[PDB]
């Protein structure tokens, strides 16, 4: 049974870590969408424009409707991995918010 | 009938190690070496005239019974002599009349759990035929090479030229097999024949020894791996004869699995021919070792396959007269061993040479993403883990290959790879002149190994798709700056309201 109860408790943490990096987490997923798009034009061979985000931190989550497939599978596959799996994204999360901390 | 099938397929070769039994009775006169050279005659043949030889089979052991008696009869001590030959008799008549003819079938090719088991089982000897059919040739011509590296003479020499020029050139393996099977035998017959009581008293191989078993064991072994190996074959095509592709990479875990144990030696091939000569140069450390450090720096700096690929047929032979002459002047031993491990690499990528030209997800991200950043830290410990003056170089090429590694990652791939190849030749300028004067060679080749597999990433398709990520964030760096200055902007003004909420109530 402390096999599971300690799995409880590391979700726990997860939560909280998860809180933590909230913030930049919306910064990054607002850039990750306009980078979907900016490279399908630079593969193309065509040029990046204005347009191409228009398309398309906070606020500009809600205000893009512009859904995107794969990064939303993607998504998906994220929420469905192991605990452990996801634990340690949490970490890295982290550390990658905070990084001035780390350094200091 | 189970068992009867049993011998008329498991059983023949009791009969042949009985034969060596009486051979190797005690002392040997001419008598019992005569007994084995009917072993060896037996064994020969079978490699020969395969259809020969199962045309004299069990005339073979009736003669075998025929010899016997006559011995016995002749022939407590004296007992003990009669015994032995008589027990080699016996088994010969049960195969004989019994099990010989149901043999001559077998080879004609011409409860819940347990059935579960065996299906398991049914795989796994299939699978393990395929592999040892292809891959035998190897371990034949490596133990002939072992055994003719320690008895150093002038007639376990045309062992090393049979098995060192039909390696290269992979035309002759055929005769190579049967030249050496005649050779071997030679061999063992002289040297028997040399323990005997009118022969008393080096350079030719025959000498003298009291274990006579243990002194003939070596070769022994070697006519055993060769006829093994057509055992094998012809198994193998008995089977067929009565009874991992590109595309499953891009799938699961397992299909990519396959397809590198399918190819693995299609692909880093020259790569591992290049890893080997690193072993010579550092296990050997001489001065005829340094002609392998040069051909190694005149084929690495021809940076094309293509222009590599013309210059296989030399590097092959080279390879080939290197090991005969040294083995030449060590006649008049057992490093040696490493020229020829590479003789074999190299004769292997001689074929993809002219052959060509006839959760995953998470996984190839880190490699083709995040190893360029490892491949920096190994640098760094390459070169902090052995203090010298060589050491020292290490430490600087990490210091500026961190600072302009964004801007390399991104650069097309003229310059991407100029770099690299740039770190390589320090690495490899450094493993030859280590051994020029002269702490060693180990982490300058984990480090060569490395600096080679990032070559391929630096070099691949599906690093276009990561250079495209990496440049995109370059220009949405802006946008990046003025979401940042946002937020900032929107906090102070929320504590900014809250202060003067404060200050208003006061």
């Amino acid at each position: 049974f402390l096999w599971m109860l300690g799995q409880a408790l590391v979700d726990e943490l997860t939560r909280w870590l998860q809180e933590f990096t909230r913030h930049h987490g919306t910064m990054s997923d607002v850039l990750r969408a306009e980078r979907y798009l900016l490279t399908q034009e630079l593969l193309q061979g065509g040029e990046v424009h204005r347009g191409v985000l228009d398309q398309l931190a906070s606020e500009l989550l809600l205000d893009r409707r512009l859904r995107i497939p794969e990064l939303e599978e993607a998504e998906l596959f994220a929420e469905g991995q192991g605990r452990a799996l996801r634990l340690l994204r949490a970490v890295y999360q982290c550390v990658a918010a905070h990084s001035e901390l780390l350094c200091y | 009938e189970l068992v009867k099938g049993v011998y008329a397929k498991y059983w023949i070769y009791v009969c042949a190690g009985m034969f060596i039994v009486v051979s190797f009775a005690g002392r040997l006169v001419v008598y019992k070496i005569v007994y084995m050279f009917l072993f060896l005659l037996c064994l020969t043949l079978f490699q020969v005239y395969y259809s020969l030889w199962r045309k004299l089979l069990k005339a073979f052991w009736w003669l075998v019974v025929a010899y016997t008696m006559l011995v016995l009869i002749a022939v407590s001590e004296l007992f003990s002599s009669i015994l032995v030959p008589g027990f080699f008799l016996l088994a010969c008549i049960l195969q004989l009349h019994y099990f010989h003819r149901p043999f001559m079938q077998l080879t004609d090719m011409e409860l819940e759990l347990a059935a579960g088991f065996s299906d398991v089982l049914s795989r796994v000897q299939v699978f393990l035929r395929r592999l040892l059919e292809l891959h035998v040739f190897k371990l034949v011509a490596l133990y002939t090479v072992w055994v003719a590296l320690k008895e150093v003479s002038v007639m376990n020499l045309l062992l090393v030229v049979l098995w060192a020029f039909a390696l290269p050139y992979p035309r002759f393996r055929p005769m190579a097999s049967c030249l050496s099977t005649v050779w071997t035998c030679v061999i063992i017959v002289c040297k028997m024949l040399y323990q005997l009581k009118v022969v008393n008293p080096n350079w030719f191989g025959v000498r003298k020894g009291f274990p006579n078993l243990g002194y003939i064991q070596n070769h022994l072994q070697v006519l055993l791996l060769l006829v093994f190996e057509a055992i094998v074959y012809r198994r193998q095509e008995h089977y067929r004869r009565q009874h991992g592709t590109r595309q499953q990479l891009d799938q699961d875990l397992l299909g990519c699995l396959k397809y590198f144990i399918n190819f693995f030696f299609y692909k880093f091939g020259l790569e591992i021919c290049f890893l080997m000569a690193v072993n010579v140069i550092g296990q050997r450390m001489n001065f005829l070792v340094t002609l392998h450090g040069c051909w190694l720096v005149a084929i690495l700096t021809r940076r094309h396959r293509q222009a590599i690929a013309r210059l296989w047929p030399n590097y092959c032979l080279f390879l080939a007269l290197f090991l005969l002459y040294q083995y030449l002047l060590c006649l008049g031993s057992t490093n040696l061993i490493s020229d020829f491990l590479l003789l074999l690499c190299a004769s292997q990528q001689w074929q993809v040479f002219s052959a060509e030209r006839t959760y995953l997800d998470m996984l190839k991200v880190a490699v083709f993403r995040y190893l360029f950043w490892l491949v920096l830290v190994v640098v760094f410990v390459t070169g902090a883990t052995r203090i010298s003056i060589f050491g020292l170089g290490y430490l600087l090429a990490c210091f500026y290959l961190l600072l302009f590694g964004t801007a390399l990652l991104q650069r097309d791939t003229r310059a991407r790879l100029v770099l690299w190849d740039c770190l390589i030749l320090y690495n490899v300028t450094v493993i030859i002149s280590k051994n020029m004067l002269s702490a060693g060679i180990i982490w300058d080749s984990v480090c060569f190994f490395f600096l080679l597999l990032q070559r391929r990433v630096f070099l691949s398709h599906y690093y276009l798709h990561v250079r495209a990520d990496l440049q995109a964030t370059a220009l949405l760096a802006s946008r990046g700056f003025a979401l940042y200055n946002a937020a900032n902007l929107k906090s102070i003004d929320f504590h900014r309201r809250i202060e003067e909420k404060s200050l208003a109530q006061l």
